[PDB]
């Protein structure tokens, strides 16, 4: 080894030691994948980045919102992601089997199948109104809605009326009758009903986080 | 990129002295440093070397024990802390910066020095030592080491610089074939182990100058008595 | 007989265990910095403590000597205790795994697994040396070697156990709309049964007249604590990353 | 839509008759007149060199020229030039977005380019007087992800994107000087011709296309997959090349011929292919699938000569160098490498 | 290449019946999940219904729930969905779709503006 | 009028002067059989001359 080749040695050792400072602070961040659609209102929630660090963690959550309507190929990019923000707009009839089918092609995709979804159901005081309005029918786009009855393990909030709870807790089923029914625990859905006046948001995502992360450690040593 | 050096003065025949060489223009931190002292009727001589990232310091024989060379990257300077200096160390210092990954080109840019006045290794051999030529000829020079400089990797580490009058050296050939960036086209390095040559063709003005050979395959780097182009 | 077949599958298993994550940067985990202590540890024992254990058998009398003696017996309590404090080492990091999922990069890092490690092996090294360096030395060596890990051991790993059964009863929940018993029983219960009787014999050799129980039933609870060296890589290492290392090192 | 009636009437006539047109030029296969040559034999190739430092996926990697400096790219939003010979990393390029989606670098080695999600290419100069690596251009213009880029020298390269298009872009200016549209999915790769005159790109449509470059028109389309092309590498002499579809096959095509020759896929082979390469006599078809393997194919007979197997995860892409001596695979693993 | 020929339009009366098939070339029909997707004046692609590789899995959407029936022939390579009960809602294109790859259950961008695996379509104007 | 662009690139496509597939083929084989010489990857290089 020339003396020359010693020094390219010494430089790389150098890259090396640059490489593992940034391998510290790249592990020490969750990465989340903001999903929705025109209406969903996931930005009050051409890449739009945002961190932000709830109790010390480091979170950083991605908006594609530069590509055309087309996402088979791009998505395959975010395989690694600790969990993907999908929003929906509840009070929006007409677009919510849209959002089921784009909501089961992510859980059932073969490189997005180990990947939790944090769901948030965004426009609830516009599904209370549209509920209380009686104009609107579910049972005109589900015709299921006519025989479902409100869950024995739901929390409504007082002062509720209980037709809101029912379609409330319906448009939540819909989403977790698909993310029960494949990929037999590897990866799980965190509902949440969600409002444009919401500011406990990222607190709810740090809590899906921490409770994905220990998921998944617990798998790994075998303790499920 | 530009390299100045500070701290020259007259000392008694023994004592101390530090000099410091500013660097501004390039990524400082990226390339390792050598100093190069030239004596007032020598040549060039190599003194020391810090890496980048101040992971190996080599010292020239001369002046291993008296002299510590250093960096500090922040605010991007060189220093050579010089004690118990001789009567031997009356001299110009360079600051030479140099890169080393594969394809680079070390010992390229050389600083403007600074004068300081006291009150197992190849040997480099450059013949004829004066040369008169005349503009619009072919000139050539030859370089021998006493031991071959090819290393089995390929690569024959001889460099070749020119010094013109008044002026600071600066790299021509590097690794004996490659032309350094900023360099004519006329110029050529050729050779083979322990036998080098350095073809000018149709040199022009600003020509003229003392050319020094260098070898960069065992540290203690030793150069040419130089060939002192003449008119 | 069951000597050498015991010998053969310690170093065998360890000495892969050691190479196996050596040579694979997948299985270069943090986690496996404790597991190479306790695969040295095991080997260790293996290599330098068992076979003189079965010569003295066999002989009747150490041959090495009155030096031999002394370095036999140092070397057997230093990695009993290295490979005991390194079992409680990786309970404490599963249990920092588990109850601080987010914060457990920053809380275990690669300066602290080394760190430990070092600390674990100087402190069986005092303790196995401080006879020879410098009653009452049986019962604080027990104490300080078995009593304390497993106290500490069921500590976190009744934690762990607390918090797996909470999840696995809340996914059950969850897929209802429409195994940690076995693995923390598994991992309690080998080293629980094989070092537990003797260091119940050891205390009671000290704190009362060592006749209350006679010479050949210690020695055969020392050869039971020796079994827990080659059941480790079992324990420790049937991770698919594991297993699949293991077959590319022995089919290459 | 009498109109719109009319001009799907003339396309099937045209589609027929090309279709017909390309039946009575199809006199035997290249499977009939390749029956009678001597089989390739086994093919063994062994990792010669493992290349680690890349702390996530590695999405994209390219030879150089010199066949010994190599570029690739990662999700952590890191490129580094790696000295094959003796593993040492010579530059290490952080990257505003982590997001890239491929990687070139430039014959004469003076630049490295990159894109991605951002839909720019970047332009970094390897050669700089300060001594570290700068961005040299910012190439936008199209409105969807970069997935190819390859150079035609220091001031002119091609890109290939998610809007369905190409683009021929000049490097001083930053403007694009031709688009190639026709495409109508996604454009998943492109491959130059050893002549730098035609350049042919495979798409999400099941769809090849054959481009001029001066003249920036398709000259010939080949379509014989059935699902979106993920990859495709000209023949060494210019005159075919291959591509690779998630229909979990590949397929040969010939330029003069207009059809395909060859299809390379066995009824076990039930994963994508993300990368085809060559050999450099054209020989050995190379490619890299889902199922974290390679495939090593005898070109000329469709028969399987072996595997690159040891990687982890999925296969994302394959090169080989320009003097044929070796294989470089990168993988989701974060690892590369190079084969013999 | 891919070829998918759409079928069995036409004009009916509200409470009639229509039949519409989709003729498909070019890939292993077997090998995909096959939808019907339809795009009313002056609104977007809609999805219908779903069918499975081997027909056992069927999807259908709320509004067409109980009138429409959704069936493969693999054999014959050709797609089927058999509409009752119409209503002057569902005037629209109906257009056969595939999913973009092979032993998949994820259908992704059947119903975006310009996809590849779809056909041309066929009018159905529901009307008295 | 994207169904005129496409009837245009149609025509222009069908005016190909196409050769036989055979002596398509033949070339292929041709060109395989003259640089199989210079394959590494086609015959393994011994490890004297090989750089990895
Ligand atoms: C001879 N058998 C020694 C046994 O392994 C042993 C281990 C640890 C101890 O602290 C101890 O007092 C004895």
């Amino acid at each position: 080894l020339s003396a020359e080749d010693k020094a390219a040695v010494e430089r790389s050792k150098m890259i090396e030691k640059q490489l593992q400072k940034d391998k510290q602070v790249y592990r020490a961040t969750h990465r989340l994948l903001l999903l929705g659609a025109d209406n969903s209102g996931k930005s009050t929630i051409g890449i739009f980045e945002t961190k932000f660090q709830v109790d010390k963690v480091n979170f950083h959550m991605f908006d594609v919102g530069g590509q055309r309507d087309e996402r088979r190929k791009w998505i395959q990019c975010f395989n690694d992601v600790t969990a993907i923000i999908f929003v929906v707009d509840s009070s929006d009839y007409n677009r919510l089997q849209e959002a089921l089918n784009l909501f089961k092609s992510i859980w059932n995709n073969r490189w997005l199948r180990t990947i939790s979804v944090i769901l948030f159901l965004n426009k609830q005081d516009l599904l209370a109104e549209k509920v209380l309005a009686g104009k609107s029918k579910i049972e005109d786009y589900f015709p299921e809605f006519a025989r479902y009855t409100t869950p024995e393990d739901a929390t409504p909030e007082p002062g509720e009326d209980p037709r809101v709870t029912r379609a409330k807790y319906f448009i939540r089923d819909e989403f977790l009758r698909i993310s029960t029914a494949s990929g037999d625990g590897r990866h799980y859905c965190y509902p949440h009903f969600t409002c444009a006046v919401d500011t406990e948001n990222a607190r709810r995502i740090f809590n899906d986080c921490r409770d994905i992360i220990q998921r998944m450690h617990l798998r790994q040593y075998e303790l499920l | 990129v530009q390299l100045v050096e500070s701290g020259g003065g007259l000392v008694q025949p023994g004592g101390s002295r530090k000099l410091s060489c500013s660097a501004s223009g390039f990524a400082f931190s990226s390339f390792g440093m050598h100093w190069v002292r030239q004596a007032p009727e020598k040549g060039l001589e190599w003194v020391a070397y810090i890496s980048s990232g101040s992971g190996t310091i080599y010292y020239a024989d001369t002046v291993k024990g008296r002299f510590t060379i250093s960096r500090d990257d922040p605010k991007n300077t060189l220093f050579l802390q010089m004690t118990s200096l001789r009567s031997e160390d009356t001299a110009m210092y360079y600051c030479v910066r140099s890169i080393y990954y594969y394809g680079s080109s070390p010992f390229d840019f050389w600083g403007q020095g600074t004068t300081l006045t006291v009150s197992a290794d190849i040997v480099m051999t450059q013949a004829t030592s004066s040369v008169p030529v005349t503009p619009g000829e072919s000139v050539s020079i030859s370089c021998r080491s006493s031991k071959s400089l090819l290393h089995s990797n390929g690569n024959t580490y001889l460099y070749w610089f020119l010094q013109r009058p008044g002026q600071s050296p600066q790299l021509l050939i590097y690794r004996m074939s490659n032309l350094a960036s900023g360099v004519p086209d006329r110029f050529s390095g050729s050779g083979s182990g322990t036998a080098f040559t350095l073809t000018i063709s149709r040199l022009e003005a600003e020509d003229v100058g003392v050319y020094y050979c260098m070898q960069h395959l065992e540290y203690p780097l030793t150069f040419g008595a130089g060939t002192k182009l003449e008119l | 007989a069951l000597l050498a077949l015991a010998v053969l599958a310690t170093v065998g298993g360890n000495l892969l265990v050691i190479v196996a994550i050596a040579w694979t940067p997948r299985l270069q985990t943090m986690t496996n910095v404790f597991v190479t202590s306790l695969a040295a540890a095991d080997l260790v024992m293996g290599l330098l403590v068992v076979p003189p254990a079965a010569t003295l058998a066999l002989t009747g009398h150490w041959p090495l000597g009155a030096t031999g003696c002394e370095l036999w017996t140092s070397v057997d309590v230093l990695c009993v205790t290295a490979s005991i404090w390194t079992l409680c080492a990786l309970a404490v990091d599963r249990y920092l795994a588990v109850t601080n999922p987010l914060r457990y990069g920053a809380l275990v890092t690669k300066r602290c697994a080394r760190t430990a490690v070092v600390l674990v092996w100087v402190v069986s090294a005092a303790v196995s040396f401080a006879p020879i360096m410098s009653m009452p030395y049986v019962l604080l060596s027990s104490s300080v070697s078995f009593y304390l890990p497993l106290l500490v051991m069921l500590f976190v790993y009744a934690r762990v156990f607390v918090v797996a059964t909470r999840q696995l009863r809340l996914l059950r929940g969850e897929l209802g709309r429409f195994r940690a018993l076995c693995t923390l029983g598994l991992i309690m219960g080998t080293f629980t049964l094989c070092w537990l009787p003797f260091f119940l014999a050891n205390v009671l050799r000290a704190l009362g007249g060592p006749s209350l129980v006679p010479g050949p039933a210690f020695l055969a609870l020392n050869w039971l604590g020796y079994a827990n060296s080659a059941f480790n890589p079992l324990i420790y290492c049937r991770s698919p990353d594991f297993r699949s290392a293991f077959r590319r090192l022995l089919c290459r | 839509q009498s109109e719109l009636d009319q001009l799907r009437q003339e396309a099937e006539q045209l589609k027929n008759q090309i279709r017909d047109a390309r039946k009575a030029c199809a006199d035997a296969t290249l499977s009939q007149i390749t029956n009678n040559i001597d089989p390739v034999g086994r093919i063994q190739m062994r990792t010669r060199r493992t290349l680690r430092g890349h702390l996530a996926k590695i999405y994209a990697m390219h030879w150089g020229t010199d066949s010994r400096l190599l570029v690739s790219a990662s999700q952590d939003g890191k490129l580094i030039i790696w000295d094959s010979y003796t593993t040492n990393k010579v530059h290490a390029i952080p990257l505003r977005s982590s997001w890239v989606m491929t990687c070139a670098y430039a014959p004469s080695g003076n630049y490295v380019a990159c894109g991605g999600l951002d839909n720019i290419c970047s332009i970094y100069n390897l050669k700089t007087r300060e001594g570290n690596v700068r961005v040299s251009r910012e190439l936008a213009g199209h409105t969807g992800y970069l997935s190819c880029c390859r150079f035609l020298d220091d001031n002119q390269i091609v890109t290939s994107s998610g809007d369905t298009t190409c683009a021929l872009w000049d490097i001083e200016t930053g403007q694009q000087t031709t688009t190639f549209t026709g495409h109508t999915g996604d454009v998943m790769s492109l491959s130059l011709a050893p002549d730098t005159r035609l350049f042919v790109s495979g798409a999400c449509d099941a769809s090849a296309k054959l481009w001029d470059v001066r003249e920036g028109m398709c000259r010939q389309t080949f379509t014989g997959h059935e699902s979106d092309i993920n990859a495709i590498c000209f023949f060494p002499n210019g005159n075919a090349f291959a591509t690779g579809s998630d229909d979990a096959t590949c397929r040969l095509f010939d330029l003069r011929a207009d059809q395909e020759l060859m299809t390379y896929s066995h009824d076990n082979i039930i994963c994508g292919i993300t990368s085809v390469s060559f050999s450099k006599s054209g020989r050995l078809l190379l490619a890299g699938y889902d199922d974290f393997n390679c495939n090593v194919w005898d070109a000329l007979k469709a028969d399987r000569a072996g595997v690159l197997a040891g990687h982890d995860n999925r296969v994302s892409c394959l090169g080989v160098t320009d003097d044929g001596m070796a294989v470089a695979t990168g993988s989701w693993d974060s690892f590369l490498k190079i084969w013999n | 290449q891919v070829q998918l020929q759409e079928s069995g339009g036409g004009l009916v009366q509200p409470g009639g019946s229509l039949r519409l098939s989709c003729a498909a070339s070019g890939f292993t029909f077997s090998n995909y999940k096959m939808n019907w997707v339809r795009q009313a004046p002056g609104k977007g692609l809609e999805w219908v219904s779903d069918i499975s590789q081997s027909g056992a899995s069927i999807s259908y959407t709320g509004s067409v729930k109980g009138r429409f029936t959704i069936s493969r022939d693999n054999a014959k390579n050709t797609l089927y969905l058999q509409m009752n009960s119409l209503k002057p809602e569902d005037t629209a294109v109906y257009y056969c779709a595939r999913c973009p790859a092979p032993f998949t259950r994820d259908c992704f961008d059947v119903t975006s503006t310009t996809y590849a695996y779809r056909g041309q379509g066929t009018q159905v104007t529901v009307s008295s | 009028a994207q169904a005129r662009k496409l009837v245009e690139q149609l025509k222009m496509e069908a005016n190909i002067d196409r050769i036989k597939v055979s002596k398509a083929a033949a070339d292929l084989m041709a060109y395989c059989e003259a640089h199989a010489k210079e394959d590494p990857l086609l015959t393994p290089v011994p490890a004297s001359e090989n750089p990895f």
